[PDB]
DNA sequence: ACAGTCCCTGTTCGGGCGCCG
DNA sequence: ATCGGCGCCCGAACAGGGACTGTG
């Protein structure tokens, strides 16, 4: 098999990105790692010659004890050519399965003239020797360029099981196979089975799960349910008495909501606060601003129209801490057209870790981009820059990297949170 | 020893490129006589071979003395031939820290001899190191030379040697996998769990191992007894300590001065606990003129005594156990000041530090101390590759009304509390619901774009109203200065209803200090204040008292 | 709808310390 | 004068992005 000529978009240099500091379990775990991958001739050693670097970091398998090598390609899949239909029912299967089937990639070898991007380099604690730097030889898991070069592969190891299972949807996306049925929850586990061994005649899966009957969050991005999947509506407060600050909230609300909603209307509201009262005053709601409150909420009830998803516009996704590990996002391209907007809540480390809730947050909004428009959404996340970087690795679970950004957000966005 | 039979790295030009062509600057006397001898030396040594016409580059050369030595280092000003290399990696990603090393029962340090000169350079680099020695007699035309070893001074000669280094110790550490090595450039920290005869066996197994690839151990620089003199620290068999700390005294400063003394406080602040910069930082503010003199302040002078008290009793450290936890403990000293102690026995500190840095216009002191933490992590992580257990002077429940109330997403790893003061906490709290029987104040505060003249001024529901002129503000400032009215002619108990996100956002932050000089005053007034509930509006909206204030200060 | 001013954060480079040729 | 590479700190110039205001 002779490798697929890759080049860089025009105008490009590689990837040129610090390793960040690692922890003995995941430098010993890496270091074991890299050395089988060179004796299988996978990668191989350079020197410093090699101007490149691609950060390189060790996580532990999902619902495993295993230790996968995930590489930050990030910059590299940027500055990577481009290559040359999206499964719109994967998202109203009942049951969806997320298989690793990365390891496919080191079958194939890569263009020479391409491997020196592939450089990564592994730290040694202390500094206690120098950094040992590998490049890629074979087609290597998290690479824009991976899958493409192997889906004429793909398709033909898939074409009997999908002629064979007509009713199931299988979707690829990098490292991972979306595989969708309506099957019930017993006959779609089995289904997963089948997939597994008709994929182990030619490439290998990640290890079977230990656990087989679904334990409480050990298949987060594992069996994923996109039919049960709901999204967050605007609420509005329901109250026998309204003080001069209850309506102020009220109408800086629905001043906000009318920048999504367009019929949304709070010339009745405002009328009731024209003199220069004081907050807690009690203001009876006229008959004019009672029936502008109620078609406003019949408007921030039914669905927003006119909004679609364009391929060629990159999705962006921003997170609100609402409290008590409650976690609201929205998905959109263009300001206040959102795609979707949903409510994660009581995720791991409960009330005690932020950050643990924050990066499954991210992880659960990614899955469910990957799934409805096979794109991944560049993240406002709100969080500070020093105490994502020195965290996030550690509960980090999926195969693939989103694009983010750090933004300090007032905390006056409570219009997506009742 | 001849030159080491290791592969040589390929090395070339930036694509589109040319060697460096630049003409060779008259030197003295003493350095000719000392170059021609030394560059005949090194030709028969090998490093240096001479060249003819052929080679259309050149690079200038000169002369320095070694660093604390009687022998000549010879330098090349490759200025122009380094713009000219390619881009390394360089994997050096950092310093071996004494705090990181176990203990061993046997410790050699060693050190190459002649290393860049005993590692050879790219064959079909070597014609971009042409270099001319200019003759005593200008008549003369010079004699031409190039370099077949790593030169000095030239980019990519540290990462090479540091790379070749690795694959020499490559073979020996595998056929002795228990042995640690501690490897920097050409400084070699051997240690083994060995006796201390079976150990000077696999020393000579490794002066003999690095002799066959060229490098030579020399007797001068082989130490065999602790203590050890290994990055600028006294290893002691057990205790570690940094090497004499020398600060200067004058009776005037400049800001070069001052410039070295921080640097120097830094660098001894790893071991030493309670040492302060941000007072003697704060002489560098402004002041670009490296020479210039500056009167040391009351507060800097205080500062450096307080350091110097401190330096005058000796300070070491403790190596790290594999077995036992790793905890750190910080505490506030000054104002953006902290100090931290790791140690896994009490008192027995592997090593200190401090973060002192101002993150921000608008900051407190859980902000702060939430950063110096993870300064301390990333740290920790490098050196013994693990986070450690922490000790914090913050209250268990003045964190849980933080990072509970706080928008964004903040943690911090296994920590305990320690009632060391001061301790950290919020010095005022703002109401979630709006104070019944409290003065309502509408602010609002205008500015024009052009003249940078601007009002500030409130109306409150007891029929109270202020407008206050100001002269050189800004829009963001005005919004600012009209909450610091509220506050100002306001009880203790006060309601107050802004326009501006930007203060709101400043306010809700619950700051104890900023930079800015209005801010700390309106964090001044919330401290005094008993229950103060901040409210939010949207502006040009016909909203109660907004109205009323707006038409007040925009005109 | 576009163009500025303000403010804020982050990156980058300069000084210094320290290591080593 | 006159060097390479790395790490750390502190200070400052430059740029990027978001919100507000003024304007066609
Ligand atoms: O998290 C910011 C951090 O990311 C870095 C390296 O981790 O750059 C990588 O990650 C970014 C996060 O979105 C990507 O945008 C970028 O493409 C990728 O190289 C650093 O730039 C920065 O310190």
């Amino acid at each position: 098999i002779e490798t697929v000529p890759v080049k860089l978009k025009p105008g490009m240099d590689g990837p040129k990105v610090k390793q960040w500091p690692l922890t003995e379990e995941k430098i010993k775990a890496l270091v074991e790692i890299c050395t089988e991958m060179e004796k299988e001739g996978k990668i191989s050693k350079i020197g410093p010659e090699n101007p490149y670097n691609t950060p390189v970091f060790a996580i532990k398998k999902k619902d495993s004890t295993k230790w996968r090598k995930l590489v930050d390609f990030r910059e590299l899949n940027k500055r990577t050519q481009d290559f040359w239909p999206h499964p719109a029912g994967l998202k109203k299967k009942k049951s969806v399965t997320v298989l690793d089937v990365g390891d496919a990639y080191f079958s194939v070898p890569l263009d020479e003239d391409f491997r020196k991007y592939t450089a990564f380099t592994i730290p040694s604690i202390n500094n206690e020797t120098p950094g040992i730097r590998y490049q890629y030889n074979v087609l290597p898991q998290g690479w824009k360029g991976s899958p493409a070069i192997f889906q004429s592969s793909m398709t033909k190891i898939l074409e009997p099981f999908k002629k064979q299972n007509p009713d199931i949807v299988i979707y690829q996306y990098m490292d991972d196979l979306y595989v969708g049925s309506d099957l019930e929850i017993g006959q779609h586990r089995t289904k997963i089975e089948e997939l597994r061994q008709h994929l182990l005649r030619w490439g290998l899966t990640t290890p079977d799960k230990k656990h087989q009957k679904e334990p409480p969050f050990l298949w987060m991005g594992y069996e994923l349910h996109p039919d049960k999947w709901t999204v967050q509506p605007i609420v509005l407060p329901e109250k026998d008495s309204w003080t001069v600050n209850d309506i102020q909230k009220l109408v800086g609300k629905l001043n906000w909501a009318s920048q999504i909603y367009p019929g949304i209307k709070v010339r009745q509201l405002s009328k009731l606060l024209r003199g220069t009262k004081a907050l807690t005053e009690v203001i009876p709601l006229t008959e004019e601003a009672e029936l502008e409150l109620a078609e406003n909420r019949e408007i921030l009830k039914e669905p927003v129209h006119g909004v679609y998803y364009d391929p060629s516009k990159d999705l962006i996704a921003e997170i609100q801490k609402q409290g008590q590990g409650q976690w609201t996002y929205q998905i959109y391209q263009e300001p206040f057209k959102n795609l979707k907007t949903g409510k994660y809540a009581r995720m791991r480390g409960a009330h005690t870790n932020d950050v643990k809730q924050l990066t499954e947050a991210v992880q659960k909004i990614t899955t469910e981009s990957i799934v409805i428009w096979g794109k991944t959404p560049k993240f406002k996340l709100p969080i500070q820059k020093e105490t994502w970087e020195t965290w996030w690795t550690e509960y980090w679970q999926a195969t693939w990297i989103p694009e983010w950004e750090f933004v300090n957000t007032p905390p006056l966005v409570k219009l997506w949170y009742q | 020893v001849p030159i080491s039979p290791i592969e040589t790295v390929p090395v070339k030009l930036k694509p589109g490129m040319d060697g460096p062509k630049v003409k060779q600057w008259p030197l003295t006397e003493e350095k000719i006589k000392a170059l021609v001898e030394i560059c005949t030396e090194m030709e028969k040594e090998g490093k240096i071979s001479k060249i003819g016409p052929e080679n259309p580059y050149n690079t200038p050369v000169f002369a320095c003395k070694k660093k604390d030595s009687t022998k000549w280092r010879k330098l090349v000003d490759f200025r122009e031939l380094n713009k000219r290399t390619q881009d390394f990696w360089e994997v050096q990603l950092g310093i071996p820290h004494p705090a990181g090393l176990k203990k061993k029962k046997s410790v050699t340090v060693l050190d190459v001899g002649d290393a860049y000169f005993s590692v050879p350079l790219d064959e079909d680099f070597r014609k971009y190191t042409a270099f001319t020695i200019p003759s005593i007699n200008n008549e003369t035309p010079g004699i031409r030379y190039q370099y077949n070893v790593l030169p000095q001074g030239w980019k990519g000669s540290p990462a090479i040697f540091q790379s070749s280094m690795t694959k020499i110790l490559e073979p020996f550490k595998k056929q002795n996998p228990d042995i640690v090595i501690y490897q920097y450039m050409d400084d070699l920290y051997v240690g083994s769990d060995l006796e201390i005869g079976q150990h000077r066996t696999k020393i000579e197994e490794l002066r003999q191992h690095l002799l066959r690839w060229g490098l030579t151990t020399p007797d001068k620089k082989h130490q065999k007894e602790p203590p050890f003199l290994w990055m600028g620290y006294e290893l002691h068999p057990d205790k570690w300590t940094v090497q004499p700390i020398v600060l200067p005294e004058k009776d005037s400063w400049t800001v070069n001065d001052i410039q070295k003394l921080v640097g120097k406080l830094n660098w001894a602040s790893q071991i030493y606990p309670g040492i302060k910069v941000r007072q003697l930082s704060k002489l560098l503010r402004g002041t670009k003129a490296l020479t210039e003199v500056i009167p040391l302040t009351e507060e800097a002078e205080l500062e450096l005594a307080e350091n110097r008290e401190i330096l005058k009793e000796p300070v070491h450290g403790v190596y790290y156990d594999p077995s036992k936890d790793l905890i750190a403990e910080i505490q506030k000293q000054g104002q953006g000041q902290w100090t931290y102690q790791i140690y896994q026995e009490p008192f027995k500190n592997l090593k200190t530090g401090k973060y002192a840095r101002m993150r921000g216009a608008h900051t407190n002191d859980v902000k702060q101390l939430t950063e110096a933490v993870q300064k301390i992590t990333t740290e920790s992580i490098v050196i013994w590759g693990k986070t450690p257990k922490f000790k914090l002077p913050i209250q268990k429940e003045t964190w849980e009304t933080w990072w509970t109330e706080y928008w964004q997403a903040t943690w911090i790893p296994e920590w305990e509390f320690v009632n060391t003061p001061p301790l950290v906490k919020l010095w005022y709290q703002l109401e979630k619901e709006p104070i019944v029987g409290a003065e309502t104040f509408y602010v609002d505060g205008a500015a024009n774009r052009e003249t940078k003249l601007g009002k500030a001024g409130y109306v409150t529901n007891k029929g109270r109203q202020k407008v206050v002129p100001l002269t050189n503000t800004t829009n963001q400032k005005t919004e600012l200065q009209a909450i610091y009215l509220a506050l100002q002619d306001s009880g203790l108990e006060v309601n107050i209803v802004t326009d501006s996100q930007y203060a709101l956002g400043i306010i809700q932050a619950q700051p104890d200090k900023s930079e800015s000089e209005l801010v700390n005053q309106i964090i001044e007034q919330l401290i005094k204040k008993e229950k103060v509930y901040l409210a939010w509006v949207p502006a040009h909206k016909g909203i109660g008292g907004n109205e009323q204030v707006d038409k007040l200060v925009s005109a």
